[PDB]
């Protein structure tokens, strides 16, 4: 290979660093915003999927039947939860495998001490 | 690179003058006024170190910006500051926030949107240079691995 | 093959998690509380289901990125 020009930039590395720092800050704010919005979404989903009990005016036998109905629903919802959990579990196995794959594909003396040795008393600032 | 370059920009003149005096010791007698593995080895051994030729070559390659196989004074300053950030999991979550269309890449539009959201005055040069800084393989976008290098050492 | 083992495992885990409903000694007031308790269980299970659905979506994103990284680095 032959030599080539160095990368040159219109802006200072000091400016780039400031911009990157601010970029990470706002990404972090957007992450908190996402979490808050997801909490809101969770509240609304739970309003629909698990609506409040109406117990007023149910007699003894009606209450016995309701408890049996709710207990049956517990079984059904647990089964649905299990099914999504099973998909999450399979994704974990896939994530672990792909993470290993990409890792594989991707696979002194300090200036202080050096300056003291080379320059002796002429090293002050450094 | 970026965090080291910034440290170099902030060196005082007297600091740079002292580094120049050190650089002159390294390059004494060199054909092209530059530090090759020959000069680097000589000085490292003078300093009591015993690097292999491979370690020597690697030390040069780390800071060589023009592929000369040698270290000039500007590259020497970077070598000096190098000789003295967030976790990957944390950066992975932040990456997702840049990636607004969820395609696994940060494009120029997504970078622009993020930069404007900072509240700083964003010039066209700010946008073009950051993208060029981040995009190592010249496809005009920042992939996950490029993003990690791009943010390396950023607080 | 793999399907009948996944199915029997599912049946086994759900069986182990199931509670006995014993309400036959309870009066009206106790039954109302028992109903509220079961409702809360359903609520908590739905909440856990929601968390898993959100995790699943983030996982699909992560998998897509990983697949792109692998393709680009081969
Ligand atoms: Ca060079
Ligand atoms: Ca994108
Ligand atoms: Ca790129």
């Amino acid at each position: 290979t032959e030599p080539h020009a160095k990368k040159k930039s219109k802006i200072s590395a000091s400016r780039k660093l400031q911009l990157k720092t601010l970029l990470l800050q706002i990404a972090k704010q957007e992450l908190e915003r996402e979490a808050e919005e997801r909490r809101g979404e969770k509240g609304r989903a739970l309003s629909t999927r698990a609506q409040p009990l109406e117990l007023a005016g149910l007699g003894f036998a009606e209450l016995q039947d309701l408890a049996r109905q709710l207990h049956a629903r517990v079984d059904k919802v647990d089964e649905e939860r299990y099914d999504i959990e099973a998909k999450v579990t399979k994704n974990i196995t896939e994530i672990a495998d792909l993470t290993q794959k990409i890792f594989d594909l991707r696979g002194r003396i300090s200036a202080d001490a050096m300056m003291q040795a080379l320059l002796g008393a002429r090293a002050k600032e450094s | 690179d970026d965090i080291y370059k910034a440290a170099v920009e902030q060196l005082t003149e007297e600091q740079k003058n002292e580094f120049k005096a050190a650089f002159d010791i390294f390059v004494l007698g060199a054909e092209d006024g530059s530090i090759s593995t020959k000069e680097l080895g000589k000085v490292m051994r003078m300093l009591g170190q015993n690097p292999t030729p491979e370690e020597l070559q690697e030390m040069i390659d780390e800071v060589d910006e023009d592929g000369s196989g040698t270290v000039d004074f500007d590259e020497f300053l970077v070598m000096m500051v190098r000789s003295m950030g967030k976790s990957e999991e944390e950066l992975s979550d932040l990456f997702r926030m840049f990636d607004k269309n969820a395609d696994g890449y940060i494009d120029l539009e997504e970078l622009k949107i993020m930069l404007q959201a900072t509240g700083e005055t964003i010039t066209e040069d700010d946008i073009e240079e950051l993208m060029k800084d981040g995009d190592k393989n010249n496809d005009g976008r920042i992939d996950y691995d490029e993003f990690l290098e791009f943010m390396k050492g950023v607080e | 093959g793999k399907r009948q083992t996944e199915r029997e495992k599912k049946k086994k885990i759900l069986a182990e998690r199931r509670k006995v409903l014993a309400i036959d000694h309870l009066n009206e007031d106790q039954l109302r509380e028992k109903a509220k308790e079961l409702w809360q269980t359903i609520y908590n299970l739905e909440a856990e289901k929601f968390d898993l659905q959100e995790k699943f979506k983030q996982q699909k994103y992560e998998i897509n990125v990983l697949r792109n990284r692998i393709n680009d680095n081969q």
